[PDB]
């Protein structure tokens, strides 16, 4: 049961907002914005397929995040002559995931960069 | 001490290759120039600046990354395994040129930090060993 | 003639629009908008530059639908073993055409997709 | 029966290829390949199964599409020839690689729809004979 | 000390403008805006994070014109065959440098093209 | 005589090639075709309506771009000193293929218009000796 703005699909409640900001700070938001609040989650091709008109529908062509942040920080990262990786020099600190509004397709940004969004949550 | 063409430093040989390969090609051009001898691991801040000094003292192209040893290990597109609503990530779409779990040097940052790029590039590397 | 908010080019009026319709809703909502309305029908490359420019004007950065569909669907699809077509699995029944505001370049996109548009109507 | 790497499926036999061509090149691989063989037909639902099973069971990454041999005979951008405000199709300005009259599996639909991609990528692939 | 709106990034300000002009007009138009006031220039990349993060902020998904124009109208074209360059033909007579909100990726248009844009002045 | 499959056109000798290679190469092949061969030099307006004429009636494929031989010689990204505010360019960050610092024809313009394009496309050419 959606409140009159958000968008319902299987059971869940989605919104998309305008306001870019970094992944962290749209994640925090979708909280406060309501009970169980969170960003994006996309469990099956459908739900991707509906939250990525939805998006388009409401804000047109743009990229929004979802709710997946720092992809490969916790990956195995080797250097191929296996010397234990120590000294670190990453430009970027973390990637996260998000989704641009003309497919369903999954893309990379740096976190602490901009981008709009779209929260979800369950009832 | 090196062969001829290969810079030292601190115990190593460095050579940098303007060639435009993929990383797993990249590394394979390293491999059969020693047995040891590997795509690039920079280790100190010292070996960060010589690698550096190195590219922009050698390379006549300075528009692309040049690969360095550090990669993800596994067939891997991400490793968080939960959306942050708790949910195990079990479906995903990814487009491969975005699983981003190689590493570069490039201009923009003086070739002191590494970039996250993917591994199917055609850049110029260095090599060590 | 060129009502409020309809540009004029070459004795044809053009209106973008901003409501994201598939194709086959778009070019509906062109045919009951005017009398001989329908969806963009470029025949020169200035023509399509007016449009472009006019997309770009008034939407900005977005993707617009052309009035081109079925693109392929009734093309000469042949095995390379030259097996006999029966069995048909598409994914997508369909594509349209459309273009970016960026350029006047044609670009393909399965028609029950979201797309933004523009009309077009004679006199 | 067959010849080895291939695999057998009602009276015909079945390779893939992790050789990432393009679809010209591909369907030359499959002629060079076999006795007059060629890039996969599906020609009923079971072949269809019978086709993903194989690109999952014997690829490394299924993350691309991979060409099967359906393809528009005969050079065209577009086969409609008239807009929606019945005018003849004229002017055309097509980006070549926007016109997708090539068709692949892709790992989104289970490698059981066709897909419509450009043909002058360079995927993975599967032969028949 | 910028004006009610322009954001501030050492000692500049710095404001970008939704009506799409081509880069004459949009550099014009910066200069009418305030004394020194020009399209807006990298000269670091943490200004151009800066910029493209304050686009991104203020108007989404879009290109925007960087202060660079007719650059390659100065450079040494020659025919590989020595011959003259009398005769010209060229599709468009001049290119401008822009960038996308996405990222501080330098890019080219033609200059005739509309585009958004960033103004730039000091103090 | 011009070299076989070459036409001539006011004393010299013009030919399409449908291989698609870079400029630079385009340019190589033209000069390994004949003495003094280079990639067309379009002096005047006959010529242009004569190669545009040469390459509609001669190519199978007529949606690339087709190189002529003007371009900017050598590693140039953009020549304009300074921006428009008085200070001089030094941080650049341009994408490679964003330079379009070579000249091309294109369909769209009848062949008759030079159109800024990526050095390193691969685009079919016509020679000139
Ligand atoms: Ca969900
Ligand atoms: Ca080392
Ligand atoms: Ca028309
Ligand atoms: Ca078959
Ligand atoms: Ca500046
Ligand atoms: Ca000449």
């Amino acid at each position: 049961d959606c409140p009159s703005d958000w968008s319902s699909y299987e059971g869940h409640c989605y919104k998309p907002f305008s306001e870019p900001k970094n992944w962290a700070d749209a994640e925090n938001f979708c909280t406060q914005q309501h009970a169980g609040g969170h960003l994006v989650s996309f469990q099956s091709s459908e739900e991707a397929d509906f939250v990525v008109k939805l998006a388009f529908q409401t804000f047109g062509h743009s990229i929004f995040w979802m709710g997946l942040s720092n992809v490969w920080n916790q990956c195995n990262w080797q250097w191929s002559n296996a010397a234990m990786l120590r000294y670190k020099a990453w430009a970027e600190e973390s990637y996260c995931v998000y989704f641009k509004s003309t497919n369903n397709k999954w893309r990379s940004r740096a976190c602490r960069m901009m981008a709009q969004f779209v929260c979800e949550f369950q009832a | 001490d090196c062969l001829s063409g290969w810079s030292s430093y601190e115990g190593h040989c460095y050579k940098a290759f303007e060639k435009y390969k993929t990383w797993e090609d990249a590394e394979r051009v390293c491999t059969e120039q020693a047995k040891g001898a590997h795509l690039v691991s920079i280790e100190s801040s010292g070996e960060a600046d010589f690698v550096a000094q190195l590219v922009t003292q050698n390379m006549k192209r300075l528009d692309f990354y040049i690969w360095i040893g550090l990669r993800v290990q596994g067939k891997v597109k991400q490793c968080n395994s939960e959306w942050s609503d708790g949910s195990s990530v079990s479906y995903e779409n990814w487009i491969e040129a975005e699983s981003k779990t190689c590493l570069g040097l490039e201009k923009e940052t003086d070739f002191r930090k590494w970039v996250n790029i993917y591994c199917g590039q055609q850049n110029p590397f260095v090599c060590e060993a």
